[PDB]
Formats: structure tokens, sequence, C-alpha cells
């Protein structure tokens, strides 16, 4: 029978070496981008196909950021997985993961919504698990 | 080749670039090329 997929909790923790992270992280321009004020970025990111799991992390450089993670089924449905948050990931980096639910895309969102008068730089790499 | 939730515990616990590129490595985790991400902007 159809049933509804039972979502994971997804995982997040910090680890303190930001200045080496955004270092790593700037060898690559696409990795790094810029959220005007008032804007919100989003990264889509596609289950692999081998994949088991979305692992990320992201960094700041001067402010916080909001955070959250959605997940597109592939109008379409859409599931919270990481309510959107402020989090301080200019003072340490911010990773997290989650487990597939199933074949569609998770929309990492970069909300800088509440800044007047701040852009933000965001720092973030993504892999995935077998 | 370990469990996804064994990679998991060992990342969420002594996370590092050190313990990122050994799982590298092994290939118990494929980096997301940034530069084959759909990336969009919203006021």
């Amino acid at each position: 029978m159809e049933s509804l997929p039972v979502i994971a909790a997804p995982s997040m923790w910090t680890r303190p070496q930001i200045k080496d992270f955004k270092e790593k992280i700037q060898q690559d321009a696409d990795s790094v981008i810029t959220v005007g004020r008032g804007e919100v970025v989003t990264v889509r990111v596609p289950t692999h196909e081998e994949g088991s799991y979305l692992f990320w992390e992201f960094a700041t450089d001067n402010y916080d950021i909001g955070f959250g993670v959605y997940f597109e089924w592939t109008k379409p449905l859409l599931d919270e997985i990481v309510p959107v948050y402020r989090r301080d990931c200019h003072e340490e980096v911010y990773a997290g993961s989650h487990q597939y639910p199933g074949r569609g895309v998770y929309l990492l969102k970069f909300d800088n919504s509440y800044s007047l008068w701040r852009s933000k730089s965001v720092y973030y790499r993504v892999y995935y698990t077998r | 080749t370990p469990a996804p939730d064994a990679i998991n515990d060992l990342l969420r616990s002594v996370d590092s670039q050190e313990v990122r590129d050994y799982c590298q490595k092994k290939g118990w985790i494929v980096i997301h090329p940034s530069n084959e991400l759909v990336v969009e902007k919203h006021i």
C-alpha cells in the first residue's frame, strides 16, 4: 500500500575552525554567495541516484544569517526539514545532515530578509553519502 | 564501506577538514561540485 515517508530528524552541529573553512572554500568562486539586503538565496541540491544522505556546511564573514532546509518532491510538495532560524555562522562553522526521505531536491535557504543595511557573504559546501 | 548513519555519527562528533578529507578519500562522502548547483535569488 502507499504510505507517507517518515522523515528523519536532521542533525546540526558546529566546529571551531572557521578561518580554515573559508580559506578552503575561497579557492572556488561558485562556493561563495553574496546575499544582498532583504534578500533570500536558495541553493538547490538534488538527491543523487546513489545517495543516502546530504551533508552541508556554511559560514559567513561578519554577521549572522537565517538558515533553513526544505525538501522538494519530484505545485510540488515541500517539507520543512530545518526550520529557518538565524545562526551565528560568522563565529563558527555550521554543519548538519539529513537522510534522504526519497527522490527530490533539497533547498538550502540563506535568509537575509531581516537585514535592512547589510549584505552577507556565504561560504558553503555539500557532500552526499551512499 | 560503513553505513551512512555511521559516517554521520563520526562527522557529528569529531568533525574536521582532516576527517572530511579522509572520508572523501575513502569515497565515504562525495562532494557536490558547487558549479552544478542551481542558485536562486529572491527579495
